């Protein structure tokens, strides 16, 4: 894999007292051949080495597995009498195949909200360690939400900003698909796929912002080479940051 | 026989040869960046003032 | 890629409460190689990482895969009783090849917005997220059109200026052919080609202008290095103003 | 054997420098621009008054 | 017979090295060649105003 | 018989080509990560200062 | 051996240091972006009399 965009990191700007995710984009390197990138199989380490934290792995979900009809029209927004069902997962053809992918993180997080509580539903996962709410007056009712980590992003439906919050309870990694991936039910990163990889920090690791710090981020595949991913983070400077 | 032995060095110079590629990828991909980083950090202390 | 033109930027002038586009010109670096532009493959991101917008892919649709008897005389415009068919598509010859491409962002936004409306009426797309009209009348009876971003353009028919309005659901890229593109059908940008990139905002994106924020795109082709691309936006002083 | 190896070092050799060669033009593509920018940003600084 | 098989394995080992030698010594031919083109055409970038 | 004996050259050339496997192996993965820590050191030197 | 002299200010009052030095040495400290106390490594972006 090689690393195919930048490293963005996000906190509370600019207090910089809590850090919320990580972005970055990565890709077969030169072409050549498919990476398998099932959280089964794949480890994602992530290690802030001055602090002493140390994760042997973090990867746990890919959205790499999910048909768009399992996600598009599964979560809606309420607008007073109004009910907007979204569209997260995005689609276009060619050649006869059908590619799949999410425009931003944000459409990724809620359609990994929708597929991890989805999974707990079905019983294939005890908890989901994200949890995703538009209403905020529902934390009183579910105490376990006050003191896990929470960041906020927004949204547009019907030309209004919906503003979701997003409770972390550990520190995990996730997949999602960008671009060039038709693949979709597999977890194979196809060369020439752009593939997603998102960090979100949970309570532990959330605890103060990375400055003058060295942060080493390692995905793990299967088969290959790992890919090793070092910056060394100055302050960051706006509510996304970029670092590498 | 002479074929049996000689499939177990090839069999294990394989496994010797990949253990290389392994690593020298990696470390490409590890110094490729720091250079990515190096240069960036290279074109900000020449622009900030 | 190279950049090979300035990066323009349109906002709702003098006013500078909302943000319409992005424009700029691309073409394969030193002349050396072809580029596979195809928007399935490719991704464009966009991120204005102050204030935390950040889209993994915005890239959607191209002209490269358009040719000129699929736009040409297929948008009309009623001035009175007579009707003006539209050529938007331009064409010249050389060695036997045909070279394709638009003369102007305006001419290839109605083609865009011809060619998503036919793939909607042909039922390969869901809906187009681009709806141009010049009659505004129409507006009350689509109230989805009430909410998302519009910017308007003027195109001269028999002498006579023809304002459109064009309505954007959400941010998306579209490419298309500004010169040395004989390939029209491929959406491979051939050695020697120049294409231009146009970039619209939806109403999240649009919300406010980007003024004192470092703005980012980057497009990722399938095979070879990504362009990235990178400007501090001062406050913008014209309808277009030039930001790199 | 001596090549099957041998031809193990050549594809992730390859691969390595070619991991090299996104880097640096994406980085050279970058820094150029930041020179474009700034090159536009002195003039106007020495003209505006 | 220690001899005749070890014969055996000679002939298709000289082969398969063979078989390397050709595709290394094309390869090595186009991507030089490629190259050539490259500088060629890096110069009339640069020339070329 | 001329199978008996011919069985006891198979063994100890298995064993022996084994023997050359486990110290190749070992080997390799000794040099290769002797490489990594230096390319790692190499890098240090050039941006340390 | 050699002496120079230096004068702080306690309690608004002019309080003079007189320094003797029995050989020639050199030592460094903290002047801003140090929050490694007690490591004697200067972090990238720290400053160092
Ligand atoms: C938008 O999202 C809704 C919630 O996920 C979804 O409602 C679910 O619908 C499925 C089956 O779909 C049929 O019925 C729905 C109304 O419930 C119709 O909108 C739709 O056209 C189909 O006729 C149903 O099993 C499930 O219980 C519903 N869930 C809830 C919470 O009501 C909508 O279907 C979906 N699409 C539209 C167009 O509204
Ligand atoms: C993320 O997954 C949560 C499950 O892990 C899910 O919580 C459940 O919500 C359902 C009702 O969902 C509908 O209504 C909400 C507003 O109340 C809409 O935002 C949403 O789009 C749906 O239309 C509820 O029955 C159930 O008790 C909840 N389960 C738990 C464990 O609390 C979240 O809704 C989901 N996030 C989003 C944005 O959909
Ligand atoms: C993180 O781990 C917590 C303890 O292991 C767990 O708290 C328990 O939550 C359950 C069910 O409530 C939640 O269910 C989903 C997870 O499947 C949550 O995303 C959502 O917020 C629901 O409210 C509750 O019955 C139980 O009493 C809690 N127990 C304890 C000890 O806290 C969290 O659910 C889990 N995930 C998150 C997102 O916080
Ligand atoms: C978010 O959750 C709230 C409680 O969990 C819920 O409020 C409860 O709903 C009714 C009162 O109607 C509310 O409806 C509108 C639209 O949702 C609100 O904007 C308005 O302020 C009303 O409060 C009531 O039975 C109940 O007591 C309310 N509980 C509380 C604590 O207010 C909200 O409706 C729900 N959604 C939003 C958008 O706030
Ligand atoms: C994201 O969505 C929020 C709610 O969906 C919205 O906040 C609402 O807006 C106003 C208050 O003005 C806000 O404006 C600035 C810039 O957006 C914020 O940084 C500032 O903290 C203010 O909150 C208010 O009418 C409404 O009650 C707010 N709602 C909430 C829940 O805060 C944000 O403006 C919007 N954008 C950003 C960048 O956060
Ligand atoms: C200018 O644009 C018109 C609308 O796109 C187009 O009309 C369409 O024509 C096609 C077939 O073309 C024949 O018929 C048209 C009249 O309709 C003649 O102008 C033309 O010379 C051909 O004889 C028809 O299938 C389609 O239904 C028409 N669409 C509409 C809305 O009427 C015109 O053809 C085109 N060119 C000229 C010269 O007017
Ligand atoms: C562009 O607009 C002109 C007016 O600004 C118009 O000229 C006038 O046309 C009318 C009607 O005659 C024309 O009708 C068709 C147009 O589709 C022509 O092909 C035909 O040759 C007729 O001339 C006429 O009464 C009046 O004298 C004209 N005005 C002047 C000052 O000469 C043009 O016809 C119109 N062109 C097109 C192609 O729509
Ligand atoms: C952009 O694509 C729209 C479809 O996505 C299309 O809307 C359709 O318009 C047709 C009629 O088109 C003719 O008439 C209009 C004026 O009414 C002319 O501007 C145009 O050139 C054509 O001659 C209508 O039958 C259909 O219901 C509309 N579909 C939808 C979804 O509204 C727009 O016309 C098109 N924009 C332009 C400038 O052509
Ligand atoms: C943006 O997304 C909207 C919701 O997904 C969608 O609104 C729906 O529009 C359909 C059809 O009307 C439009 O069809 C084309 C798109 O193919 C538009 O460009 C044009 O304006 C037509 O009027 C309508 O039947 C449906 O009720 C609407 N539903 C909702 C929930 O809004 C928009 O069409 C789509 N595109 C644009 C340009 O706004
Ligand atoms: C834009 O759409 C309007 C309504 O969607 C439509 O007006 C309707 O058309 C007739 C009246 O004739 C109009 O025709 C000319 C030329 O288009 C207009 O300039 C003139 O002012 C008339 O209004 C009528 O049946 C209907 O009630 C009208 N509806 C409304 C709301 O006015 C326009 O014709 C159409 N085109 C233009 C150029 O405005
Ligand atoms: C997006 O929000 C709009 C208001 O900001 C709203 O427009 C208003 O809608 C009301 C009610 O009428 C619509 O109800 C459904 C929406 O689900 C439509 O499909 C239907 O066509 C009705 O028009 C209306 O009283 C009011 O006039 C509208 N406001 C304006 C300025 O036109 C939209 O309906 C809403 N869209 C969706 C899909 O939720
Ligand atoms: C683009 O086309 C518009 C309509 O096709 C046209 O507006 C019409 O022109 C006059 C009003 O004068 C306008 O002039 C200045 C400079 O062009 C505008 O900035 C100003 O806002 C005025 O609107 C009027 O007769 C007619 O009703 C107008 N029509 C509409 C729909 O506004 C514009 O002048 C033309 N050019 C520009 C730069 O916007
Ligand atoms: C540094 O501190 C000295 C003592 O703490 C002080 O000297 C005392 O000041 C006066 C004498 O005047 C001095 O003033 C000038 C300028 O400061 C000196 O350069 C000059 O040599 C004089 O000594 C006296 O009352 C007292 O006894 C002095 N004490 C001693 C020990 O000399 C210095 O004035 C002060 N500043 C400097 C620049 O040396």
């Amino acid at each position: 894999l090689s690393l195919s965009g930048n490293v963005l990191y996000a906190v509370n700007y600019p207090t910089n007292t809590k850090s919320y995710w990580m972005y970055f984009t990565v890709s077969p390197s030169s072409g050549v051949s498919s990476v398998d990138l099932s959280p089964s199989t794949t480890a994602i380490s992530f290690t802030a080495a001055s602090r002493g934290v140390s994760l042997s792995n973090i990867y746990q979900f890919s959205l790499l597995s999910v048909l768009p009809s399992q996600v598009n029209n599964k979560v809606q927004v309420k607008l007073g009498t109004s009910i907007i069902n979204l569209t997260l997962a995005f689609s276009s053809n060619s050649a006869g195949q059908t590619y799949v992918y999410y425009s931003d993180p944000n459409y990724a997080l809620l359609a990994l909200n929708y597929t991890l509580g989805q999974e707990v539903k079905g019983g294939q996962l005890t908890s989901s360690p994200l949890y995703i709410i538009s209403n905020t007056s529902i934390v009183a009712s579910k105490p376990w939400l006050k003191n896990d980590n929470v960041f906020t992003f927004n949204i547009s439906v019907n030309g209004t900003e919906v503003e979701y919050y997003a409770y972390v309870n550990k520190t995990f990694a996730f997949t999602y698909p960008v671009s060039g991936f038709p693949l979709a039910g597999s977890d194979i990163a196809p060369a020439g796929s752009v593939i997603g990889v998102m960090i979100l920090f949970g309570p532990g690791e959330a605890t103060n912002v990375f400055q003058y710090e060295t942060v080493t981020i390692q995905i793990t595949p299967n088969i290959g080479s790992p890919l090793t991913i070092s910056q060394y983070i100055y302050q960051p400077d706006g509510k996304v940051t970029v670092i590498g | 026989l002479a074929g049996l032995d000689t499939a177990i060095i090839l069999i294990a110079f394989i496994i010797t040869a990949a253990v290389l590629a392994y690593v020298a990828v990696n470390m490409g991909l590890f110094v490729t960046q720091k250079a990515k980083t190096t240069i960036n950090k290279g074109e900000e202390t020449a622009s900030t003032a």
